RNA sequence: CGCGGGGUUAAGGUGCCGGAGUGGACGCUCAUCAGACACCACAAAAGGCGUUAGUACAUCUUGACAGCAGGACGGUGGCCAUGGAAGUCGGAAUCCGCUAAGGACUGUGUAACAACUCACCUGCCGAAUGUACUAGCCCUGAAAAUGGAUGGCGCUCAAGCGU
RNA sequence: GGGAAGUCGGCUCCGUAACUUGGUACGGACAGGGGAAUCUGCGAGAUUCCCACUGUCCCUAUCUACUAUCUAGCGAAACCACAGCCAAGGGAACGGGCUUGGCAAAAUCAGCGGGGAAAGAA
RNA sequence: GGGAUAACUGGCUUGUGGCGGCCAAGCGUAGCGACGUCGCUUUUUGGAUGCGGCUCUUCCUAUCAUACCGAAGCAGAAUUCGGUAAGCGUUGGAUUGUUCACCCACUAAUAGGGAACGUGAGCUGGACCGUCGUGAGACAGGUUAGUCCCUACUGAUGAACUCGUCGCAAUGGUAAUUCAGCUUAGUACGAGAGGAACCGCUGAUUCAGAUAAUUGGUUUUUGCGGUUGUCCGACCGGGCAGUGCCGCGAAGCUACCAUCUGCUGGAUAAUGGCUGAACGCCUCUAAGUCAGAAUCCAUGCCAGAACGCGACGAUACUACCCGCACGUUGUAGACGUAUAAGAAUAGGCUCCGGCCUCGUAUCCUAGCAGGCGAUUCCUCCGCCGGCCUCGAAGUGGCCGUCGGUAAUUCGCGUAUUGCAAUUUAGACACGCGCGGGAUCAAAUCCUUUGCAGACGACUUAGAUGUGCGAAAGGGUCCUGUAAGCAGUAGAGUAGCCUUGUUGUUACGAUCUGCUGAGGGUAAGCCCUCCUUCGCCUAGAUUUC
């Protein structure tokens, strides 16, 4: 194996961090870095390709696509860092008020038995004149800090999925002065920030998320084979993987009732499947649709951020004109994109007459 | 084979950043701040612009 | 060399680790893993446009070394040889004049010339130089393969070398 | 059963007529089977592919044998100076305890590929 | 037969022969003698070998390739010699007992070595006596030696610091590699034959990390259908053959048999320069400085110190803050624990006069361990507030009240601790108290989930809800047309009566229709408007 993924260990937290944002400079525009989503599925398409030089030029290839449902994060917070001869520290955080009760959730672990106590005295901070204490915070985040970060939260109850608990994360602010920064994040303050409002469709992104894991598993498989330097026996897979250049292909509105339909296929359809993802739902949000395979099983949490360097290929230059979405049926060998059509091929049966 | 950490294709990838990446990331990046800020924008002691206190060690205790 | 108290020493040390000097005088050495007592080996009549001290010889206000500005000429394109060879592809002699000095030529150059340059000479400059050796310290004078050793830190008008 | 390797592997007889018991001319027959397919309308149906040997190797198949984590209960033995982290040094091809350095934080589970084993010398 | 010796190498080893003559600085006062040159080997026509082999880890450079340079009649292309470089890769055939050489094919190339007397780990292919002889051996003659645990590594849990969420990053690891095609361009160059390169673009090898839309493979979905033997009396529906056999087969798992991704700054080596001394020329070097390799260090990337740090949330008792009573409570060690410019040292400071070896300086420094009163003083402390300031691990200024206060002088008290006995006196911490204010929480077990899993661990859910669970319905996939009945379609098997030119009555394989029906469908598929039923604010432990 390769002596740059050891320790191999599992990952120490179900999220994954981004360990790494771009660097910032005042120059550019006030902008928010990453992005959150869930792992729904992938599927195929086909795309009239324009690379100037590869024998697939001016022709149509079909491709691999990873289908990630993203609703909107909520801003309920303000972070701000200075740095330091040990290296970046919190200064302090403000939140903002009205929490959501899937927030309040990542913060409790016995949710359902605990008298729901969270960030009750820092409303009251808000509404009982102590707001002075909130402001000097804010100043005190514009006259001492670096960089600002914003703490989003996801929307689970948006999302198709069991789980009930958000997932909070800082999103780095770039591209401005520090009070810049703290204007923008306060003023997003409770507010919905969308997928398309962070990236959009053309763009090569980084994807961080935690790799699935096989258990105990011996060097044949855990290495490749056929002291650190010696191929081992242990844990292989549940690792943190930061994946990058994958382009985005398309940001879907969810409310759009054609998301899966192209200048080409003139079909009112959607991304889901027909019969819904495997093991995941349906995907009634807005959606982020990637390039190629991506770290992570189906319904795992994902960091969508954007790269850490101006690009260098011509790949990330390229507009995607895309030519037909699959919506067959991933429970099996599907050749119907939608029930109108399974049905105009099969006609009407026996159960059409008895019900109707 | 040119190595990829080679000065020389460093330089070149330098270039190619300075002249077609740049101009089209910082129109990509103008559109969607341009959205961000859309939907943004959708006495000192006693009022806190004196940045007063809030409420191991690095010396030695005397 | 019995069990104890006090004092003074030896060999070895005095930058704590480590008790005692960042003690004193005069010098030398900068090493791309110096050296800190190994002086046996590699190792030689060895390589060094490193540095210091010294011995011998030689040239100098009769102007030494270096430089700059000029001369570097005539018999003669000397003899032989070559398709061609004039100092300068080659063999052998290698003289004289004018001299201040200039080789029958030390290199570049031409097909052969031509041309430039060196040897040597003069003018300007102005005071000490330059050749070989010797003696210290320093670099090289050959090295493999787990990560490690002046004991370790570290030490450069030393915390290195000599008295 | 399949794949691989090597090969020099693939692709005359009966009756009849004259002649000395045997030959001579004439007439007729001979010089495949199996499996898998494709094409025209079962069809003289037409066309395509594979058939080997080996004291060789590998894989698939069958049989034989040993193969097994935790819980409740029950329940040994081998072996045991004391111990167990490294690198350099410790004249006697000697280190595990010494010098001086790297360091070094309770209690455990699982895997295991290293160490805790070796000479004696003409 | 006796004696000695009993291992052996261990700053060992590598690229340049030996012998004789000549020359030879010197040493010496004949002898030793290097570098060279001459003579021999040696010139006037172009198989050797008699322990081997394979895999993996790591390291060396004495570098085969890839990167960059210096030189060569190096025109171009292809190269040769040399230098820096170990970052990255590094074969097969023939032959032979084996190896090598040569020779032959790929390939970018298909280098050589170490793991230290056991060539890192793994695998594989005899001497003593006796007898008889001795120009010499023989003996089925006897005897004889053959010595499951700790730890490293790799992963997984973890007590105490109240639980939790969000982070930082010391340190450790570290990654990409080679080739090709297009354009440049039939261009530069070349008599011709031939024939590049920089920028730009697109793919492929190996390596690494992921992923499962598709496409193969795998089947205990024992899901569906066919089929063998036997059995349940027959049909139907099924059991047995340790999964009878066959076909398809989702889901999951896999596969350079599938697909995706692999990123940029600084400083350098060889070397090429700029300015310029040594040395009146010169010089890339001495002072100073520019570029430059796939090199070095880092970013990107993985881990996160379980005795490194930060921010925030909520904290029932406890004690969470405050006032002050203390502690027969702890401390690698109070006793004035007093003191901020920056910067240079072949210079600096300033009040702009001047000053600088010198911190043996400045401040502070008196009073029953520091009493009481007065004359006199507006000086120095202190606590609270107000305005502001300090974020590298967070404090100080000004003002305001109130409190203490020898800058001068004086009075009243100090005794007896008996001639010294730490002058128990500071700070931070922690505890126990009082009286004032404030608050009424979580985690674990348990059931559940499968994004996880040897077991712990992890992602989830459990208090009324967009809840959970069990059924059902619909959707989507898999199989392949259920049982039964009927039609004269029906190949066939037989009775009625007499001839049948169309005789009838029954049975009946097989066919067709009802029937893409029937069955299965999440167990790790999808959805549910009141589809139906049920459940639910628990009970045990622990916490400053």
């Amino acid at each position: 194996g390769s002596l740059a993924f050891l320790p191999r260990k599992r990952a120490a937290r179900h999220r994954g961090r981004v360990k790494s944002f771009p660097k910032d400079d005042p120059k550019k525009p006030v902008h928010l870095t990453a992005a959150m989503g869930y792992k729904a599925g992938m599927t195929t398409i086909v795309r009239d390709l324009d690379r100037p030089g590869a024998k697939a030029h001016k022709k149509e290839v079909v491709e691999a696509v990873t289908i990630i449902d993203c609703p909107p994060m909520v801003v309920v917070g303000l972070v701000g860092y200075i740095e330091t001869p040990r290296g970046l520290r919190s200064l302090t955080t403000v939140w903002a008020e009205h929490l959501s009760d899937e927030v309040k959730r990542r913060f409790y672990k016995n949710w359902y038995k605990s008298k729901k106590k969270a960030f009750t005295k820092y409303a009251k901070k808000y509404a009982e004149n102590n707001g002075a204490s909130i402001t000097r915070e804010l100043e005190r985040i514009k006259k001492y800090c670096t960089v600002v970060r914003v703490l989003a939260h996801t929307q689970i109850r948006k999302t198709p999925l069991k789980q009930k608990k958000a997932h909070l994360m800082e999103i780095q602010i770039n591209g401005g002065s520090v009070a810049d920064k703290v204007e923008f994040g306060r003023s997003l303050f409770e507010k919905p920030v969308t997928i398309d409002t962070i990236f959009e469709k053309d763009e090569m992104i980084d994807v961080i998320a935690v790799t699935k894991g096989h258990g105990f598993v011996g060097v044949t498989a855990r290495w490749g084979t056929k002291q650190w330097t010696v191929a081992r026996a242990g844990q292989m897979g549940y690792h943190h993987r930061t994946s990058v250049n994958h382009k985005i292909y398309r940001i879907g509105k969810g409310d759009d009732e054609a998301n899966a339909s192209t200048e080409t296929d003139l079909t009112k359809k959607k991304i889901t499947p027909m019969g819904g993802f495997v093991r995941y739902g349906e995907v009634n949000n807005d959606y982020v649709m990637i390039k190629g395979s991506v770290p992570g099983v189906k319904k795992r949490i994902m960091t969508l951020r954007k790269s850490l360097f101006t690009h260098t290929s011509r790949k990330a230059l390229e507009k995607v004109e895309l030519k037909w979405i699959d919506t067959s049926s991933e429970f099996g060998h599907g050749a119907f994109q939608t029930a109108a059509e399974k049905k105009q091929f099969m006609g009407t049966l026996k159960k059409d007459l008895q019900t109707s | 084979a040119k190595s990829a950490r080679a000065s020389r294709i460093k330089e070149n990838h330098q270039r190619f950043k300075k002249n077609i990446a740049g101009p089209v990331e910082a129109a990509r990046l103008e559109r969607l701040s341009a959205k961000l800020m859309a939907i943004a924008q959708a006495s000192g002691v006693k009022s806190g612009k004196s940045i007063g206190r809030k409420d191991s060690s690095i010396v030695f205790p005397m």
